[PDB]
């Protein structure tokens, strides 16, 4: 019927973790005033920022 | 020493520094004593209302 | 001396109680569960709110499950207290369930008072009428917001709760019909209330967030859903009549394994009338004084639990030409199944017969099946209506087979049946898996 | 003809009911169980047990495990019928669990009358007011012995029983704080009652006598018990006016996996005031007639369903900056959340959020973990206090938005949380978990 | 929303929901032994 | 019990620290890992009749001044430990 | 009471009925020194 | 707990160690101003550990 | 009023009683109160009333 693909909920890729979140990325990365990680590798971080994927087939 | 001096920015309030550990190496006092326990036929009785001869 | 000496009074009639023991009862095993979380999200209400209009909404697929659904709706009181009588069960006419076009169920405003009348009680009864009426003698212009909770399977239990997240081609959608006019706020009997306001809704749902390993299954896995569906048909009540015992056999054009059967005689005039008015306290309007009127209800009291008033004398279900049970009384079905069965109150001109032996409940306990039965009906008598309504000496001092001369105006006959049916899903898509 | 014809009546349609059944609903299955004794056993009450006098107890080891406590007051009437609401509910001011040293939970008189409000029900709940006040028009002078169970998590259900047994090396211990004042018995509103009597205090546990092979098995293993913690801060309500609706963002200062937020807007000066005075009926002192004073509750009818004299307009919970769920009114907390989830009735005044499916069981139904919440916000908004409450009109034909002017006297707000943690016994000695 | 309390997991929670072992959404009904149940009149012997 | 002298009325001190007035640490509590560090005061009832010294002198525990009124600001101060580090001609604090 | 088990019990009314049966001559009369004020002493007198 | 009698305390294992001890009194003047000397001092009349 | 005890380890923490060390040995403290405090509730040879 009405071909609807997606859940309307926000559980789609948005990161509604605490900020504890921030401390996770201290634990991949030096865990210390760790600024000049992402000020310097915005690909390391980006590709430690992507998101997962479960497929569902029909 | 102006910029590289750790601050206290967010994460490191967290509450999981206090919850996330238990209290219980902090406040227990070592026993390395056995616990007793005793039959119940040992402290109420024999119930002397058994047979006569 | 103390608990010890129950302790040693041990024997042999103690070992069919305690020898060679299975449980205990001083620490509970818990179960670990899955991860979910619930939130109340809005929906969209298309169409036209107001009363005769009739409104939907499609339920958003927000979250991976729902179950309760509430319906918001505010009212002002068109008069003062003793006016209203559960308004906005009233204004809820009836609200259809639909899944990919297809109707699963189907409710209406009489239902609900049926279904309450039989299934809700103590205080789950009395915060229930605070949901959906003034009960704290509130005044005309007085405005309150209403929350009339739905009762479909999947509003009654998480275990029913419909999985969206395995529907990724079907809606589900919730259809409302308001009613064209509501006693105490937009009208009083038959009179419409100048200056009454319009009604205000929303639909709330309750929806279920799963984590990843719960959502995957929901989302791939085929589900069978053990599921209620109402069945209901209206009929003309044989006239009750002050000179007769008025008889009437209705045939009952249901099929499924039906876990009970309801059912109530009313005044289609006010809704909830399921007895006869008199003057005698709250049976009608201005009960107890010279001015009373048997015609006009005390609005605010329209239900009561004296079943003199009421016009049932006796009972039974005939299937395929035989007798089910033995004819009895209009109270066996008023006070003694719900008895036996759900442990309730159940007000005067409310019936009910179980099939069931736990009728309130989720799990199957019984049931008739009546898509084997070629005749299935149901078969009446009534009290014959001499008392004369307006003198308690009558109303109050009378027999067991008759009523007041006003229960002639319960003209209408609501009969309802619960059945069980099976909701399949899979490949995005729901189906029942029975039609009858 | 009879029961022969529906059971006759089977089709296809009744396999997924019947087929191949698995059960049978004609035959119960209890199971054997451990044998096992109850006792009541008064216990000692340390410190001078007076009205404002902090007093405790260490429970006895007479049996081996313990559940229900039940703490005896007698109180005698200061006042005439309609003086009091729930005196001995009034008078144990709170009371506090130590177990070796570490407290373990703590209940408060207004916890009390808040969990009532929320999770006790029809008879349970008049059974309980017939325990803790006088309901049967009693009048000065009459003395009664009241009774007020607890509410740990080891007062609800033997599945929860303390082990005392296992506790070899730790006291347990209760702390109660008896109230300074409790209204209609030896104060009425701030004023001194002459001659008012202190109460009588003794507090009485009932104990659990276990076999020789439960006794052995609960002394000799570890255990560890899931059970519930009451969470609780007092705060400022906004106060609320006539001329606009006060807000307010709350900060909560929860943690732990909680079941439920419940709160409640109230007067502290008057224990169960949880709404406005007004001149309605049971509303404030002489409500009805021409004495009827707004200052003062008809106190034996403190509590009231009329909404229309709760301070909260309406309320979210936002969760480190997104809401929980959608803004609803404060009717919406005070009615169907507990229709929902408890199925009793809520007084007005007070509120209720569940994170759970169910949260007035035991067995845990879903949570929210506070632990891995910064900011925990509930948001308030209140209505406007303009109503003439000396004018049963005024109130009871206002609208949804409105409410009393004597509203604003409700200027204290509790907030409650309650939540799940674990009780660990070892080697003799208990403690938690989670801290 | 909702969600926001799904991430919220903690130690506090493993007691809760790890290694879960049950559902609350998924209710199985025991099929049972079919039966009927019919009220029947009994003769009362004596005044 | 921390100090060893004498404190005007009006003023007040908890000490994380065993001796607080002096340079050796002595405990601390640190509030950089504290979120919800809350204060929290009750205040007396101000019945007293300031102008009569029976009504001052006489009286009890807690109550005091109607003139206590006037005392609208409050002042909350905490001490703390940090390090100053020195280095290479320049100076700078190792915490924010 | 011994490890939360009664192993007896006493009464007011039984130390009275005990002595009265049980103690005697001098053992008696110093009995009831030592629990009642027996040399006439007078309204406000104190006594362990 | 009053004048003349005697009471006592149990130290609870809330803590690791022990160190300073307070006891608090509340006293109500029987007189005026220049009448007590010390009083809580006189009125701890003595402390066994 | 506050009257702190003046025992060894009400001095210095340096001789902090250790409760940890103490498992199966109570530490209690016995108070005897005074049958009379001056100004208090006598006053010389008087009782106030």
């Amino acid at each position: 019927f009405r071909d609807t693909a997606s859940i309307g909920f926000s559980d789609t890729h948005q990161d509604e973790k605490t900020l504890r979140f921030l401390k996770k990325q201290i634990s991949q990365f030096i865990k210390h005033l760790k600024e000049y990680y992402p000020n310097n590798e915005l690909t390391k971080k980006l590709v430690m920022k992507y998101s997962d994927v479960q497929l569902l087939p029909y | 020493l102006l910029r590289g001096f750790e601050s206290s920015l967010r994460g490191s309030r967290v509450r999981t520094q206090i919850d996330d550990k238990s209290f219980i190496p902090y406040t227990w006092q070592m026993i390395d004593v056995p616990l007793a326990a005793a039959k119940t036929s040992f402290i109420a009785g024999l119930d002397t209302r058994q047979q006569l001869a | 001396a103390g608990g010890l000496s129950q302790l040693v009074a041990y024997g042999a009639q103690d070992v069919y109680l305690t020898g060679n023991p299975q449980i205990t009862f001083f620490k509970t095993v818990y179960r670990r569960y899955t991860n979910f979380a619930i939130e109340s999200i809005q929906q969209t209400i298309n169409g036209s709110v107001g009363f005769g209009n009739k409104v939907s909404t499609q339920i958003s697929r927000n979250g991976d499950l729902i179950t309760d659904i509430v319906v918001e709706f505010v009212l002002t009181k068109g008069g003062n207290g003793g006016t209203t009588y559960y308004p906005a069960e009233e204004l809820l006419q009836d609200v259809e369930l639909e899944i990919g076009g297809q109707r699963i169920d189907k409710h209406y405003n009489d239902w609900f008072r049926t279904y309450d009348a039989l299934f809700r009680m103590n205080d789950d009864r009395y915060n229930y009428r605070r949901m959906t009426d003034w009960v704290n003698n509130e005044l005309v212009g007085a405005q309150k917001r209403f929350y009339v909770p739905l009762i479909f399977f999947f509003n009654q239990t998480p275990g029913l709760a419909l999985p969206l997240i395995a529907l990724q081609y079907h809606e589900v959608k919730l259809y409302f019909t308001l009613a064209s006019q509501v006693q105490g706020v937009n009208y009083n009997g038959s009179s419409a209330i100048a200056g009454a306001a319009q009604p205000t809704m929303s639909v709330w749902v309750d929806y279920i967030f799963l984590d990843t390993q719960e959502r995957t299954r929901f989302a791939q896995l085929p589900h069978e859903y053990l599921i209620e569906q109402l069945q209901f048909t209206g009929s003309e009540t044989a006239t009750p009549s002050a000179t007769t015992q008025a008889s009437q056999n209705i045939r009952l054009n249901f099929n499924h394994p039906t876990k009970y059967l309801a059912w109530n005689f009313n005044n289609p005039t006010n809704y909830g009338q399921y007895t006869a008015l008199a003057n005698i306290p709250g049976a009608c309007s201005g009960a107890g004084t010279a001015a009373a009127t048997v015609t006009t209800p005390d609005y605010g009291n329209t239900g009561t639990y004296n079943e003199q008033l009421a016009v049932l004398d006796s009972a039974k279900i005939q299937l395929n030409g035989q007798d089910r049970f033995a004819t009895r009384k209009g109270s066996y079905f008023n006070k003694v199944q719900p008895y036996q069965s759900i442990g309730g109150v159940t007000p005067a001109g409310v019936y009910l017969y179980s099939f069931a032996l736990k009728p309130a409940g989720r799990q199957p306990s019984g049931t008739c099946n009546f898509s084997r039965i070629d005749n299935a009906t149901l078969s009446l008598t009534y009290k014959t209506c001499s008392i004369d309504a307006t003198s308690p000496a009558a109303v109050l001092g009378n027999t067991e087979t008759v009523t007041a001369n006003t229960a002639t105006l319960l003209t209408a006959l609501n009969i309802y049946a619960k059945n069980y049916n099976v909701l399949r899903i899979m490949s995005g898509m729901g189906g029942l898996a029975y039609a009858n």
